RNA sequence: AGAUUUGAGUAUCGUAAGAGGACUCCCUUAACUUAAGCAUAUCAAUAAGGGAAGGAAGAAAAAAUAACAAUGAUUUCUUAAGUAAUGGCGAAUGAAAAAGAAAAAGACCAAGUUGAUAAGAGUGUAACUAAUAGAAAAGCUAUAUUUAAAAGGGAUAAUUUAAAUUGAAUUCAGAACGAAUAUUGAGCCAGAGAGAGUGAAAGCCUCGUCAAUUUAGAUAUAUCUUGAAAAGAAUAUGGUUUAGAAAAGAGUAAAUUUAUUUGGAAGUAUAAAUCGAAAAGGUGAUAGUAUUCAUCAAAGUCUAAAUAUUACAGGAAAACUGAUAGCAAAGAAGUACUGUGAAGGAAAACUUAAAAGAACUUUGGAAAAAGAGUGAAAAGAGCUUGAAAGAGUAAUAUGUGAACGGAUAAUUUAUAAGAAAAAUAGUGGAAUAUGUUAUAAAUAAAGAUGUGAAAAGAUUAGAUAUAUAAGUAGUAUAUUUAAUAAGAUUAUGUUGAAAUUUAUAA
RNA sequence: CGAGAAUAGAAACUCUUGAAGAAGUAAAUUAUCUACCCGUCUUGAAACACGGACCAAGGAGUCUAACAUGGAUGCGAAUGAGAAUAGCAGGAAAGCUAUAACAUGAAGAGAAAACGAAAAACUAUGAGAGUGUAGAAAUACAUUUAGCAAUAGUAUCUUUCAA
RNA sequence: AUAAACAUACUUUGAAUCGGCCAAGUCUGGUAAGCAGGACUGGCGAUGCGGGAUGAACCGAACGUCGAGAUAAAGUGCCAAA
RNA sequence: AAAAUGAAGACAUUUUAACGAGUAAGGAAACGAAAUGGCGUAAGGACAACAAAAGUAGUAAAGAUUUAAAGUAAUUUAGAUUGAAACUGUCCUUAGUGCAGAUCUUGGUGGUAGUAGCAAAUACUAAGAAGAGGAAAAAAACAUCUUAGAACUGAAGAGGAGAAAGGUUCCUAAACAACAUUACUUGGAUUAGGGUGAAUCGAUCCUAAAUUACAGAUGGAAAUCCUUAAGAAA
RNA sequence: GGGAACGGGCUUGAUUGGAACGGCGGGGAAAGAAGACCCUGUUGAGCUUGACUCUAAUUUAUCAUGUGA
RNA sequence: AAAGACAUUUCUAGUUAAUCCUUUAAUAAUAAGGCUU
RNA sequence: AAUAAAAUAUUACUUUGGAUAGUUUAGUUUCCUGGGCGAUGAAGAACGCAAUGAAUUGCGAUAAGUGAUAGGAACAAUAAAAUGUGAAUAUCCAAAAUUUGAAUGCUUGAAAGUAUACUAAGGUAUAUAUGAUAUUCAAUAUCCA
């Protein structure tokens, strides 16, 4: 919407808001990020500390999917299979059947152990588990399996 | 609506389609309606003029009946010997007529124009039967849906509904803060307006009656 | 630059105006596709199928739980599935010999897909009139073929109380024609998947998933001290 | 003398050239610019120069990705991603696999083998030839599997393209106008109320538009005939008697160096100088050597489809411009005109419905003027309207080295404010108000909790038929027979808020 | 003599002018007072600073792309999926539908290998809700309970050489 | 003691600007300057009005359109109100 | 700013109190007690006589010129004249959206101003003719043609012919709107016709300085070199 | 007089009758030209030079396999 | 030594070997690259 | 002190000028279908042809048009002649198609020209490069009597 510009509402306005001392010129201490070191580096100082440098080692082919690793806390493992699924296997214990919570299947790979679990037995199967994610789904009288 | 992706209905193409068309086009573009006793020989409803056709003019200043003389398609006009202005100095000069303020009273038909009322009379019979098979088909569904009742009933007048159920909706409530500034003074003053117009009947009613 | 923004990084520094794609004909594509679909649907009737594909799996272990269509069988996939390659082309599958067997898996549940689509195939006679040879050879074995099909059904009856056909039978015969588009839509990569439950025992209850995580890492890590420790 | 090789002239039948180059494939080491200077860098496969193509081209069938529960020619789109990386590590530059789609199709040469070898080649045509990747020849055979007389004609049908034909309903009535489509009144059509023309605004005046018809042209579209339905032929795994005891792309791949290029960084690609492989080998992007592993098998060729297009040609649209705008060009516009040349390069739309474009007289040398006349109207051709700047005429007003403006009055001019009506006392109640009744309408319900019906399907177990059938409740389809589990959707109880406010008439 | 208070009373008018033109307003002239050339740069221009003879028409913060803040809106541990693309009716550059790749987010630190968040929290002040009494009109005090947001500070936990 | 709820504390986003000049019971360099440079404050710039005849900065006083009054600086022979 | 009232009244509510200078600059839209309020241009989607003919318009549109009224203002409204076919009001959406300046662009027009000028090339006069065009109180000047007088270039010419360049300007007749700084009956100007005759003059033919081919040589390319050397050519 | 320190305009005075012809060169800091002298731009260009960084031409070394000693 | 579906992890002491991270199919010795100063 | 000639101011009418309003056979952009040239002589250039034409349009010595097929009565500024025994008009057709230009027998400046062969004129063919075939040759290049 052009009409609720500023330039509206200059209009009549010689400068159009631009100054009549420091006029709109072309440029306003160059083009880009330029006169990072020398005339723009306080705004870099400021801003941005660590722009100019080098930190870590190359790599100079990434292959980004090995780092892929979605992950999933302890406290949201029951709402992949629902409340409804979890009320019903409140009273399991061992020997009767457990529902089984397939990460991989939702597209999680790794378990990390934040907030708490639900009192009920649970099979959390993953590919990778955290130390205090096993120790919580243990406590809580489940199981975990390994995939892939 | 027109579907025919060929066909344009921009009004600068059909100008200029209409300025550089061919002779063999401007013939047809220049056609008369025939009158009631030759409608009634040959069932045809126009034709395109010719020369030494006997019109009448039906759309001008002057409504006389004369023969064609001259079939200008350059101006997509026509001259009557009837009607003619004195140019001045004396001479006359025929006055241009468009095609369309005139019909034929009078056919010249030397043997082309037989053969081409013929056509146009019997393709003329030919949809009128078409309309025909349609007409009752579109009948047939009709009946087989509704038997007590006739298809003349298109045409006659309409009853309308006189039945006023009213809804209870939770919205009519909100409905005059559902309308902007401009449109809720406006249905206001209908409501005004209305109220005081049924005031005024209502005072002439009560005249009336005493 | 003034105040706190990002550090902008915008390649407009070239000719970008003669480098702009517009999709002004992305409407008109859609019809021109659409419309070359339905008479490739023609011409080749029925069966416009778009050949059918085998389930793989996709690559990397970012992918590989799920399936998806490759290109073509392979040669073991179509000998399993008891079909001849020079056939298969002919009836609307895939073939590609550059594939090699990856699994036993693998090669199992494409011999199930090839199954699944020949009974769901029916093959009309090269010749049209009645008096072709395989019609004519249909009704020659029918009488035949009726003692062989008495031993098979009994074959099927007490032991589910090599010398298996290297081809198969081609599904030829004459039938009221329906067109199907795709041949994938029907046969499906895999079934619906439900809510998974199991039985709880002590065993499972047990086991340390974090320790074998370790373990496995250990001694993959454990290899090289392994070598230098021989080279000494 | 004769047999060859190489090179010429002539004759015959053909071929290339030039235009165009928007899109396509390439060659060549621009600079302005950015870096707040500038020299690497950037601009930038960018401009200019040069070559070659088609309706598309290019590419295309792994010496390819990957490290997986693995994929699988090429192209194009989405995402990856302004990411990895490159960079006076500054400014800046900058991919690809995986993943999701459109479309899909694989085929040959060389080498090898077969040699009573086949007008033109024996210094070799021709035939066979790959993932069970030691192939290839001739003849018998076993088992599974495929098969109708191919190719080419004729006809019908279907689907499309083009042309032609056809295509409703007021030639309605009144009033008024120079003129009716506008206006008043009564009607009609519509799968047609897109549009144009018509003295002036039209669904029904003309042409058209909706629904259609006919005839031609194609499809590798199906049907029947020619055409018999046989002889045989083909695919794969074997067995056997002879034949045989292979090959797989060289100045190439690499290497040293130089130069350009790349995101490719101890070298991504190209080229040149030198050098130069193979009882094969290439790649896994940190150089080196070793052993494994994985995956391919270069140095010859073709290949539809999905994709691009601001040349040019033919169409259709538009929240685009409306004659200083939109193309430079709404007229004989790349024109007039300028320059030796390369080149440069405009301005200019409108009488009226219809020329009915005054037409005869007087004055004048003529041009013209004044009458007269046409027209609804001079709209009078320098022609719709006709602004401002600048002038002329008429009316009014003022006056000593500026003029104009503002506040306040005076003079003159103009505009401009009205037809009702007294005191007191006899009749006379009329608008309204107070309040009593009756009538009407409106204003209260958001939710909560019960009982059913049910399409489409889903699973399982049976039955019939067809096709196929591995020793894995055989599969798949069509039609039927029962059961469970849910079910989009839908019907209906109970529960739960009134008593007020206006209007109307006595 | 006399405040308060109680008892009772006395105000509804003239004149002049105006459709022969009132009041007001406008225009022109005269008179008193009053008034330097606009735009711009500039500490400062009426300036002997520059542009401006006059009039008409044109004429200058726009479009594409990335990020951020903020006001309105939808949904909310999800949001978008007018990603390509595939379908529908209608003929349609419009509209509707597609268990869906991916983007951003739900987890953060480290150059990287390797990892991956509770003492079901604590302390302070703080929003709100009740009662009683009185002034007395609103309102002002006492007392019981509650402790959100925000700020600051604490234990505890993840990663890092380093929080 | 006094004042202070349209108090106080701010948070975010952003404009313009960083050529300045003047006064003085101030200072430094200079013979001095309507010179150059400073400390504190008030101004002009950005500001018209009444007065100083005239004037960016002096004095009084800061401005919506007006009526009536008391005033400020400063004036009261005429121009010019007294 | 605070109280009060609040489904629609209306003037963007009622009351009370304080306040109002301003360059650069800021205050987008929407927000019932409104987190500023509005005017104008053009186009798009709607609405515009509620009872079945539903904004205005040949009983006069837009535009133009003025006269009055409303508004603090941007502006709006109406009358009259002119003009004859389209247009307007309200809400949203959209922008090629508001001019006094840019030595701004294009076009048109003033003062200067009836002014500076129409002064090199010695020079014209008389009678007659033609023509609308020497009249007149000397309006002292008058273009073309003939005759007479008086003169100039002075034969290295203001003479008679050619080359290049121009291109019909050549000749004749009719005609004078424009053009030749007055005028023109004149013209190299307007209109219409007519006109250029070669065996012997030239071109054509020959070669000069030089120039360009096939084949060849060179170059990434365009193309360059070679002209008788390189050639089964000439 | 003050003012941007040399007014046609402002303040106070001197003074003024409207329209102009021929001259004239005091003024209009008169017209012509975005000062060419001077300075500033992180603006150029011609020319010079062991200014920095390069380059044609020239030069030197190696490689590019004719036979018999 | 204690838990573990018809294998394998944990705790304890002795031993031997390797040991800051990376060069992305796995290792090795050189080489190079990271981190702190 | 005085006059209003010039000057100034407002309105009406007229004029110079061409703004404004209304309008559009012209543009711009997007999309769809093709992308169909040439030695059988292209694109471009020149010249010529209408009863009265200068441009433009159309055409090529058969000239603003010829035949055939459709088509059915006009054209016009003026006059002619033709015309239902077929006027206009349309075309992927047929005939014809000047000089050039890749330009190609040789030459070409603004150049007029000119050779040979086949069939006096007129008309054809004859550039360069190149493939196939035929024919005539050349080189002791290899054998070879």
């Amino acid at each position: 919407a052009t009409r609720f510009r500023q330039t509206r509402r200059r209009r009549g306005h010689v400068s159009m808001g631009y100054g009549r001392i420091g006029k709109h010129r072309k440029q306003r201490g160059g083009r880009g990020n330029a006169g990072g070191q020398h005339h723009r580096k306080t705004w870099f100082t400021t801003f941005h500390p660590d722009y100019f440098g080098k930190h870590g080692m190359r790599v100079f082919h990434l292959k980004a999917n090995k780092y892929y690793c979605p992950s999933i806390n302890v406290d949201s493992l029951w709402s992949l299979v629902g409340k409804d699924v979890q009320a019903q296997y409140k009273n399991a214990k061992v020997g009767e059947e457990v529902p089984v919570i397939d990460c991989v299947k939702h597209g999680y790979f790794k378990v990390l152990g934040k907030g708490f679990l639900p009192k009920q037995p649970v099979i959390v199967r993953a590919r990778y588990f955290s130390e205090k994610a096993q120790q919580k789904i243990k406590a809580v009288g489940g199981a975990c399996e390994l995939t892939a | 609506m027109k579907f025919n992706c060929k066909v344009s209905s921009n009004p600068s193409k059909a100008r200029k389609a209409l300025y550089t068309a061919n002779a063999s086009q401007r013939a047809l573009m220049m056609s008369a309606r025939l009158s009631k006793e030759l409608r009634e020989k040959y069932n045809v409803i126009a034709i395109p003029i010719h020369k030494d056709d006997e019109v009448k003019i039906i759309k001008g200043h002057q409504k006389v009946a004369g023969k064609v003389t001259a079939v200008r398609r350059s101006k997509y006009v026509i001259n009557i010997d009837k009607l003619t202005k004195t140019k001045a100095n004396g001479q006359t000069v025929p006055i241009a007529i468009r095609p369309s303020n005139v019909i034929i009273t009078k056919l010249f038909l030397n043997k082309d124009r037989e053969a081409l009322l013929a056509k146009k009379a019997e393709s003329r019979k030919s949809y009128k039967e078409l309309v025909a098979k349609r007409n009752e088909e579109v009948a047939k569904a009709f009946t087989a849906v509704y038997p007590a009742l006739n298809m003349d009933i298109f045409g006659k007048k309409v009853e309308p509904i006189t039945e006023k159920k009213p809804i209870r909706i939770p919205s009519k409530k909100m409905a005059e803060k559902l309308m902007s500034k401009p449109t809720l003074r406006a249905y206001k003053t209908g409501i005004k307006v209305h109220k005081a117009k049924n005031a005024i009947a209502a005072y002439k009613a009560a005249l009336a009656k005493k | 630059m003034k105040h706190n923004q990002a550090v902008s990084n915008i390649h407009f520094c070239k000719d970008w105006r003669s480098k702009v794609h517009t999709w002004f004909k992305q409407p008109f594509r859609k019809i021109r596709r659409h419309q070359t679909r339905v008479e490739k649907a023609k011409a080749v009737f029925p069966a416009t199928i778009k050949s059918l594909k085998p389930s793989v799996h996709c690559m990397n272990q970012r992918f590989n739980y799920k399936l998806r269509l490759g290109r073509g069988f392979t040669l073991k996939e179509l000998r399993a599935a008891k079909i001849d390659k020079n056939l298969a082309r002919t009836i609307g599958i895939a073939v590609d010999p550059r594939r090699k067997e990856s699994s036993k898996e693998c090669l199992n549940r494409n011999a199930q897909r090839l199954t699944e689509y020949m009974n769901r195939l029916v093959v009309l006679p090269k010749v049209h009139a009645a008096t072709a040879k395989r019609l004519v050879l249909n009704k020659k074995n029918a009488e035949a073929k009726t003692k062989k099909a008495a031993e098979i059904k009994k074959f099927i009856a007490e032991h589910n109380k090599k010398k298996t056909k290297q081809f198969n039978k081609l599904p030829v015969q004459q039938k009221e024609a329906k067109q199907v588009l795709d041949a994938n839509k029907v046969i499906r990569l895999t079934a619906p998947c439900t809510l998974e439950t199991k039985t709880l025992t002590k065993g499972m209850k047990a086991f340390d998933a974090v320790a074998h995580l370790r373990k496995a890492k250990n001694v993959a890590k454990a290899v090289s001290g392994i070598v230098k420790g021989q080279k000494k």
